[PDB]
């Protein structure tokens, strides 16, 4: 998907 | 077995006293998770947060370098924190205060953006976004680079989450600070775009209304790696 | 590294656990080479047994390695499979926190993308009602990610298509042809689609749920896809 | 055909 969160 | 003597003096009369278990505090506050624990252990949350209302500068000052640090701490410690009720007076800093005490109000509630989803949205209905924009531009270039990095943290959490920040107005300041004189601020303004971009079309459509493809195009030839991926995810998002 | 960072799952130490975790997810997304080597340094089994008495901040980071390692080849699905994966992801979709949910709900969406065979493990573990309830009362975040796990299911075979109906998810799909958001609309139709190459008891019950005129107005999309995906159906409605 | 896609 794609990490947002660091 | 020392910290409930540290705890009880942060209600004593002494201002030598409570800033000398304040400063104690601190230092505990500081060293790490399990150090954090057992400032949590014996009820020190209640009483650090109550030192914000009412306390004169040197004790705000003391106390939000506590919370910030308490705020790094794991998404359990950060659940503490909030339960102590400290992110109203937190957000109540960010205007009308020093810019010692704002800076450390800021870096603590960037710390607890960082936790879960459920605690950005407990910022949000604490009224930080209006605040954390405004610091966007009105504020010190040091300042700045904590309110991107809070505001980058915020735009993390879920689509109706980076719906409230683009109604607070981020997009215009955080395009701006795309093409910011400092590459931290850089770095912080891209993954925060970055994170919007991955949002919903409309939320993407904003994006390209704030003008952010001509911006992160220039980001493109970027020699930071961190920004060059960030900058080419964003660009990959704007078309489709 | 990687034995290390397997050994470190059942650390006592949650900062260790966390490091570890976040070390493991960062693999887990880097493809399918790198999700070979966390399936032979043995870490599926410790992930999965994560999922069950842990942290809410530890079971966020472990549903997000699972859902990365869900999107290998169906060799890797399989060992995500036998690793018991299934039973605690589906677990999940009733109790847990929107930002979990969101994760298990992309997991599933992967591992039905998987074979026949897959799905049907899916629909054994019980993933088809509570996929079906995330269609009305979840975000449109949710919402997205479980009109594509059951799109995936309903590639399936004419006795998973039946599942799926009598799950429930004819009424909330047609529903969904007529989504706010143009995303929901071409995972819904897709849906639809694949559930009207059924057979004809099928194709009847799309008709109860009032398929047809939902997908007439779709006839009319400016999206290529939408309108294939509606003349699809619609061809099949009519037959 | 009926169709399979892994979601990215």
């Amino acid at each position: 998907k794609r990490k947002r969160k660091r | 077995s020392e910290l409930p003597q540290m705890v009880q003096q942060l209600n004593s009369p002494d201002q030598q006293e409570l800033q000398s278990a304040l400063r104690k505090l601190s230092q505990i506050a500081s060293g790490g998770n399990e150090q954090i624990q057992k400032l949590i252990e014996a009820g020190a949350l209640s009483p650090l947060v109550k030192l914000l209302d009412d306390a004169s500068e040197e004790v705000i000052q003391e106390a939000v370098w506590a919370i910030a640090n308490i705020a790094s701490g794991n998404n359990e410690q950060i659940q503490k924190l909030i339960e102590a009720g400290a992110l109203s007076p937190l957000v109540k800093l960010l205007d009308d205060a020093s810019e010692e005490v704002i800076q450390e109000a800021v870096w603590a509630i960037a710390n607890i953006a960082s936790g879960n989803n459920e605690q950005i949205q407990k910022l949000i209905e604490a009224g930080a976004l209006s605040p954390l924009v405004k610091l966007l531009d009105d504020a010190s270039e040091e300042v700045i680079q904590e309110a991107v990095w809070a505001i980058a943290n915020i735009a993390s959490g879920n689509n109706e989450q980076i719906q409230k920040l683009i109604e607070a107005g981020a997009l215009s300041p955080l395009v701006k600070l795309l093409d910011d004189a400092s590459e931290e601020v850089i770095q912080e303004a891209v993954w925060a775009i970055a994170n919007i971009a991955s949002g919903n079309n409309e939320q993407i459509q904003k994006l390209e209304e704030a003008g952010a493809e001509p911006a992160l195009e220039k980001l493109q030839s970027s020699p930071n790696e961190e920004v060059q991926k960030n900058a080419q995810a964003a660009l990959e998002a704007l078309n489709s």
